[PDB]
DNA sequence: TTAGAGAATTGGAGAGTGTGTTTTTTTTTTTT
DNA sequence: CACACACTCTCCAATTCTCTAA
C-alpha cells in the first residue's frame, strides 16, 4: 500500500506455482517472486473477443518471504517490573494496567484467555496503548468496534468475478485466532459485530455463510477492548453500563475492567509535551534513564512462559474461597461480582505463576490478582 | 484366467492377491477363537447386510505387503478382496442365498493424511481423512445398465456402462433399421450417488486460517448414511477427473478436479429387561424425587425447586384441548446459572432443542420460507418450537423477542400450533412443545422495588400461560457464598471418577424419563380429585380478605399437569395426595418467588396484570 | 447338373460445406 | 473464433447377375 502512487487503487498480478514452490506462500504474506511474465492465451470464443489483447500470469521460479544470558537477564528478580516498564515507555502510569497486558499476552491455565477492557475519553492514550499491544503481540488484529467498510470482525466471503468463484477471506477475529485481537470504540459496535463477540467469549468460532450454505470458522483470540462514554468525557456519579451504553452480558466477560480518566496536572502535561515535541523533533522516543527489552526477547519469554502449565493446591484453593468471599462482601456493600469473579482470579492467578515459569501457584499469585481486580475497580471509582 | 492377470503396469498378480487376502481371512483370529472376520461372515448370514468392514491395521500386521498392495492399487485390488469374501461366504455356507455380492470396505482407525497436504503422488491411493461435513446434496440416480429399444420393431436389448460412457446399438437386429434403438430411460437400470463436501475439523487447522475442503462421492448401500454438522473419519479413493471448459465441447482443463471416492465411514462424535428392571428398582427407592432433582444438573449449586420444576417439566403430564406441556420460566441476573442450566438440559432428552429469543439464533422460533441454496425451490423452514413438537424446547435471553415472536410464541404456548399463511402455504403445524425460559431483567440487574413483570418487561399474556415462575437470583449471604466457593472449587478439582459418577446418573436419568414416557399414563385417583378441588377452592378463599382475586382455574390445571408429572416421576401410573401436595407445595413456591408485590408480598393479580395494586393505586 | 470368373448395380464411408456458440442506489411498506 | 450438428456430394467397393468349365 505505501508503494502505490497517490490516487490509484493497488495492481494485482496473478502467480502461477507449480512444484516445489507450491506452499511456500501464504495469504497476508509478503514476498518476493522471481518468474516469467507471459500472457495468458485463451481457447475459442475468448479469443475472438479479446482479439490481440491479452490476461497475463507470473510463471513463479523462485519465492522468497520478506539465549542462556538472555535468561540470566530474564532470572533477575526485576524481571515482572522490568517487563512492565518495557511495555509502552511512550505512556507513563498506569503500571498495574501494564502488569495485566502482560498477564493477558501470557495467558491463565487451559478458558485461559484474559479478555480485558479499558475505558476512556477520546484521545485519552487508550488508543496508543492498544497499538501498542499490536505490535508487540506474535499474532495480532487492530479495528473499529464500527462499521468498518473492510472485512469485518468476521470472516467475509469474496468474488473475484474473473473466476466467479467465491471464498472466504479475513475476519479481524479469525486472524487474531491463536492471539490478541484489539477493538477501538467497542462501545460503537453493531449488534451483529456485538452478537460475534458473544459468540467467541461462549464458545471462540463464528458462523459465516459463503453461498448460502454456511460452515463455522475458529477464533480463540483474547479480546481487548476500548470504548468510549456515550457523551463527553466520564462522569464518576453514572454506573459504567449506564455511561459505556454496553450489554452487561458482555461487559461482564472481561475480567479486567479499567477507566483510562483524563484530567490535568501540570507537569504531567509538561512531560508528556516534552515527549511529543521530542518525538516530533527526532522522529524517535527519547532516553529514559532505562533500556527496554528487546520484543524478541520478550516473545521467547512469554512463549516459554506460555509453556509452563500450573497447578493449583488445596491449600491455595481455600485461600481463594476466603479472598473471594471477602472481595464479595465488599463488593456487595459497594454488583458485577459472581462465581465469574472467583474464575478471574484464578485465571489471572495462574498467569502469574506462568510469568514466574513455575507449574504450581503460590500466595503472591492470588495477591496479585486480588489487588489487580480491587484495584481496577478502584481506577473505575 | 486368474493367475494370468496382473496389475496394469505393477506386477501384483490378482490370484496371488486374492489367495493372501483369503488366508489373512482364514487366519487372523488375534485382534489383541474363530476368525474375526468368519464370524463376521457368519453374523451377517442372519443380519443381511451387503458389506463386510475391515481394518487395515489387521491387514498390516497380517500381512505389510499386502496391506502395501491395498493402499497402492484400491481400484483393483478392492474389487479382488471382493471376489475373494464372495468365494469364502458360498465356501463356507454354501446354501445362503443374498441379495447382493458382499462389498469389503477397508479403513485405518485413524487418517492417514490431513486434507491440506494431499498431493498428486496420492492420487488413486486408498486414503482416510477427518472431517466436518458442510452439505450433503439430493439422491443423484447413476445409469448402471442402459435399456435400448427399436421404436419400429419394439425389439429390446440391454448393454453395460463402459467408463460412464453408452455403446449406443446403432441398428436393430431383429429388423436391421440405422438409428432406430432409443433409450427407455425408466427401463434401464440405476444406482445411487451423493455428494457430500467435507471440511477439515477445527482443531487440525493451522492457525487462523480458512477451512480446506474437499468432494465426497458416496455409492449405492453407503449413500445417505452422514449428515451435514457431523464429523466422521472417511476412508476413499484419492481420484482426479478432468473437467470440460464448456458443458458443449469436449476440451479439458489441464488442471484436474479431485474428489474421494468414498469406501467407509466412520462418525466420531456422535456417541433391556435388565435396564427395565433396575429402573423399577430405582423407582421405589426412598426420596428418588429428590435424587432425579440432585441428579439434574451437577454442576449447579443449591437450585433445589428449580430442578423439581425441570424435572417434572421434563417427565410432563398425562397427553390428553388438553395440553399436558409444562411451561416453566427461569428469572435472574445475566451470567447467573439459568443460561448454562437451559445449555445443558436441551441435550438431556430427545426431540430437544436450544435457541436464542434474538435474531442471531440459528434457528429461529418462528416458521418462515426460503429457497434452498442447492436447488434455488422453496422450502418451508419450520421453527424451534415446531421441530420440538413433543420435546422441550430452551428459549435463552427469552426477554428481548420482538413483537412478532411474541406474538407466534403467545400462539404456540395457547394453542399448541403455529399457524403459517406465508407464500401460498397455508397451514397449522403442530406444536406440542415444553417451553423453559430463562429471562434477564431489561436493565443490568434485578431490581427488588418491582416485581418480575415490571423488571422483564414481558407481557402479562405470555407470563400467566407458564405453571411456574422461579427466581434464580443468589443470595447476598456469606454463607451462601462460602458454600458457593467451595462448590466452584470442587467443580475445579472434579476429576475422572466423577466424571464417571455424573455420566452413570446422566445415563440411568435419560433412561429413566424415556421408560417413564413410554410406559407410564396416569389417570386421577378420588383422593386426588377432592384434594385439587380443596387446594383451588382454599387458594381462592383467600381471596375473602381485599375483595381481591387470589386464584384462578388455569392454575388449577397448572396444579393437574404438576401432581401427573409427579406421579409418572415415582411410575405410580395413578395420581393420588401425595403428588398434589407436592405440587401444590412447588406452585405455592413458585408463585412465593415470582408474584411478591415487594410492598404487600404474594400476590395473585401480578400475574393476572402488570402493575399491582400498591401500584395501581397512585391514580 | 453344380460351382467359379467377369461384369453390372447400389450401399455407405469419407470429404467438403454451411451453420451455431454478488453490489449499488432508490423506492416502499412495515417493523420496532 | 475453433470446436461440434446437420446436409450434400463424391467415388470405393460389397454383393448379386450372367456366362463358362468341371
Ligand atoms: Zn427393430
Amino acid at each position: 500500500s505505501d508503494q502505490v502512487p497517490v490516487g490509484n487503487i493497488p495492481r494485482s498480478i496473478t502467480v502461477l506455482v507449480e512444484g516445489e514452490n507450491t506452499r511456500i506462500a501464504q495469504p497476508g504474506d509478503h514476498v518476493s517472486v522471481t518468474g516469467i511474465f507471459l500472457p495468458i492465451l485463451r481457447t475459442g470464443f475468448r479469443q475472438v473477443v479479446q482479439g490481440l489483447l491479452s490476461e497475463t500470469y507470473l510463471e513463479a521460479h523462485r519465492i522468497v518471504k520478506m539465549t542462556r544470558e538472555e535468561l540470566r537477564q530474564i532470572a533477575e528478580e526485576d524481571f515482572y517490573e522490568k517487563l512492565a516498564a518495557s511495555i509502552a515507555p511512550e505512556i507513563y502510569g498506569h503500571e498495574d494496567v501494564k502488569k495485566a497486558l502482560l498477564l493477558l499476552l501470557v495467558g491463565g491455565v487451559d478458558r485461559g484467555n484474559i479478555n480485558i477492557c479499558l475505558m476512556g475519553d477520546p484521545g485519552v492514550a487508550k488508543s496508543q496503548l492498544l497499538s501498542y499491544i499490536d505490535r508487540l503481540a506474535p499474532r495480532s488484529q487492530y479495528t473499529t468496534g464500527r462499521g468498518s467498510s473492510g472485512v469485518g470482525l468476521t470472516a467475509a466471503v469474496l468474488r473475484d468475478s474473473v473466476s466467479g468463484e467465491l471464498t472466504l477471506e479475513g475476519g479481524a477475529l479469525v486472524l487474531a485466532d491463536q492471539g490478541v485481537c484489539c477493538i477501538d470504540e467497542f462501545d460503537k459496535m453493531a449488534e451483529a459485530d456485538r452478537t460475534a463477540i458473544h459468540e467467541v467469549m461462549e464458545q471462540q468460532t463464528i458462523s459465516i455463510a459463503k453461498a448460502g450454505i454456511l460452515t463455522t470458522l475458529n477464533a480463540r483470540c483474547s479480546i481487548l477492548a476500548a470504548a468510549n462514554p456515550a457523551y463527553g468525557r466520564y462522569n464518576p456519579r453514572r454506573s459504567l453500563e449506564q455511561n459505556i451504553q454496553l450489554p452487561a452480558a458482555l461487559l461482564s466477560r472481561f475480567d479486567l475492567l479499567w477507566l483510562i480518566q483524563d484530567r490535568p496536572d501540570r507537569d504531567n502535561d509538561l512531560r508528556l509535551a516534552q515527549h511529543i515535541t521530542y518525538v516530533h523533533q527526532h522522529s524517535r522516543q527519547p532516553p529514559s534513564q532505562f533500556e527496554p527489552l528487546d520484543m524478541k526477547l520478550m516473545r521467547r519469554y512469554i512463549a516459554m512462559c506460555r509453556e509452563k502449565q500450573p497447578m493449583v493446591p488445596e491449600s491455595l484453593a481455600d485461600y481463594i474461597t476466603a479472598a473471594y468471599v471477602e472481595m464479595r462482601r465488599e463488593a456487595w456493600a459497594s454488583t458485577y461480582t459472581s462465581a465469574r469473579t472467583l474464575l478471574a482470579i484464578l485465571r489471572l492467578s495462574t498467569a502469574l505463576a506462568r510469568l514466574r515459569m513455575v507449574d504450581v501457584v503460590e500466595k503472591e499469585d492470588v495477591n496479585e490478582a486480588i489487588r489487580l481486580m480491587e484495584m481496577s475497580k478502584d481506577s473505575l471509582l | 484366467l486368474g493367475q494370468k492377470l496382473v496389475i496394469w503396469g505393477t506386477d501384483v498378480n490378482v490370484a496371488a492377491c486374492k489367495e493372501n487376502f483369503q488366508r489373512f481371512l482364514q487366519r487372523f483370529i488375534d485382534p489383541l477363537t474363530e476368525p474375526l472376520y468368519m464370524q463376521r461372515l457368519g453374523e451377517i448370514n442372519v443380519i443381511g447386510e451387503p458389506f463386510l468392514n475391515v481394518n487395515c491395521e489387521h491387514i498390516k500386521s497380517f500381512d505389510k505387503n499386502l496391506y502395501r498392495q491395498l493402499i497402492s492399487y484400491p481400484q483393483e485390488v478392492i474389487p479382488t478382496f471382493d471376489m475373494a469374501v464372495n468365494e469364502i461366504f458360498f465356501d463356507r455356507y454354501p446354501d445362503s442365498i443374498l441379495e447382493h455380492q458382499i462389498q469389503v470396505r477397508p479403513f485405518n482407525a485413524l487418517k492417514t493424511k490431513n486434507m491440506r497436504n494431499l498431493n498428486p503422488e496420492d492420487i488413486d491411493q486408498l486414503i482416510t481423512i477427518s472431517g466436518m461435513v458442510i452439505r450433503t446434496s439430493q439422491l443423484i440416480p447413476e445409469m448402471q445398465e442402459a435399456f435400448f429399444q427399436c421404436q419400429v420393431c419394439a425389439h429390446t436389448t440391454r448393454v453395460e456402462m463402459d467408463r460412464g460412457r453408452i455403446a449406443e446399438p446403432s441398428v436393430c437386429g431383429r429388423c436391421h433399421t440405422t438409428h432406430s434403438m432409443a433409450l427407455i430411460h425408466n427401463r434401464s437400470l440405476f444406482s445411487d450417488k451423493q455428494m457430500i463436501k467435507l471440511q477439515e475439523s477445527p482443531e487440525d487447522m493451522p492457525a487462523g486460517q480458512t477451512p480446506h475442503t474437499v468432494i465426497l462421492f458416496a455409492h449405492n448401500d453407503l449413500v445417505d448414511k452422514v449428515q451435514p454438522g457431523d464429523r466422521v473419519n472417511v476412508t476413499g479413493i484419492y481420484r482426479a477427473v478432468p473437467i470440460r471448459v464448456n458443458p458443449r465441447v469436449s476440451n479439458v482443463k489441464s488442471v484436474y478436479k479431485t474428489h474421494i471416492d468414498v469406501i467407509h465411514y466412520r462418525k466420531t462424535d456422535a456417541k433391556s429387561e435388565k435396564r427395565v428392571e433396575l429402573l423399577k428398582e430405582l423407582s421405589r427407592k426412598p426420596d428418588i424425587y429428590e435424587r432425579l432433582a440432585s441428579a439434574l444438573a451437577p454442576s449447579i449449586y443449591e437450585h433445589e425447586d428449580i430442578k423439581k420444576g425441570i424435572l417434572l417439566q421434563l417427565f410432563g403430564g398425562t397427553r390428553k384441548k388438553f395440553r399436558a406441556e409444562i411451561n416453566i420460566l427461569l428469572c435472574g441476573d445475566p451470567g447467573t446459572s439459568k443460561s448454562q442450566l437451559l445449555q445443558y438440559v436441551y441435550n438431556l432428552v430427545p426431540r430437544g432443542q436450544y435457541t436464542s429469543g434474538k435474531g442471531s439464533s440459528a434457528v429461529g422460533l418462528t416458521a418462515y420460507v426460503m429457497k434452498d441454496p442447492e436447488t434455488r425451490q422453496l422450502v418451508l423452514q419450520t421453527g424451534a418450537l415446531v421441530l420440538s413438537d413433543n420435546g422441550i424446547c430452551c428459549i435463552d435471553e427469552f426477554d428481548k423477542m420482538n413483537e412478532s415472536t411474541r406474538s407466534v410464541l403467545h400462539e404456540v404456548m395457547e394453542q399448541q400450533t403455529l399457524s403459517i399463511a406465508k407464500a401460498g402455504i397455508i397451514c397449522q403445524l403442530n406444536a406440542r412443545t415444553s417451553v423453559l425460559a430463562a429471562a434477564n431483567p431489561i436493565e443490568s440487574q434485578w431490581n427488588p422495588k418491582k416485581t418480575t413483570i415490571e423488571n422483564i418487561q414481558l407481557p402479562h399474556t405470555l407470563l400467566s400461560r407458564f405453571d411456574l415462575i422461579f427466581l434464580l437470583l443468589d443470595p447476598q449471604d456469606e454463607a451462601y457464598d462460602r458454600r458457593l466457593a467451595h462448590h466452584l472449587v470442587a467443580l475445579y478439582y472434579q476429576s475422572e471418577e466423577q466424571a464417571e459418577e455424573e455420566l452413570l446418573d446422566m445415563a440411568v436419568l435419560k433412561d429413566y424419563i424415556a421408560y417413564a414416557h413410554s410406559t407410564i399414563m396416569p389417570r386421577l385417583s378420588e383422593e386426588a380429585s377432592q384434594a385439587l378441588i380443596e387446594a383451588y377452592v382454599d387458594m381462592r378463599k383467600i381471596g375473602s380478605s381485599r375483595g381481591m382475586v387470589s386464584a384462578y382455574p388455569r392454575q388449577l390445571e397448572s396444579l393437574i399437569r404438576l401432581a401427573e408429572a409427579h406421579a409418572k416421576v415415582r411410575l405410580s401410573n395413578k395420581v393420588e395426595a401425595i403428588d398434589v401436595e407436592e405440587a401444590k407445595r412447588l406452585h405455592r413456591e413458585a408463585l412465593k418467588q415470582s408474584a411478591t408485590d415487594p410492598r404487600t408480598g404474594i400476590v395473585d393479580i401480578s400475574i393476572l396484570t402488570t402493575g399491582m395494586s400498591a401500584t395501581s393505586r397512585k391514580r
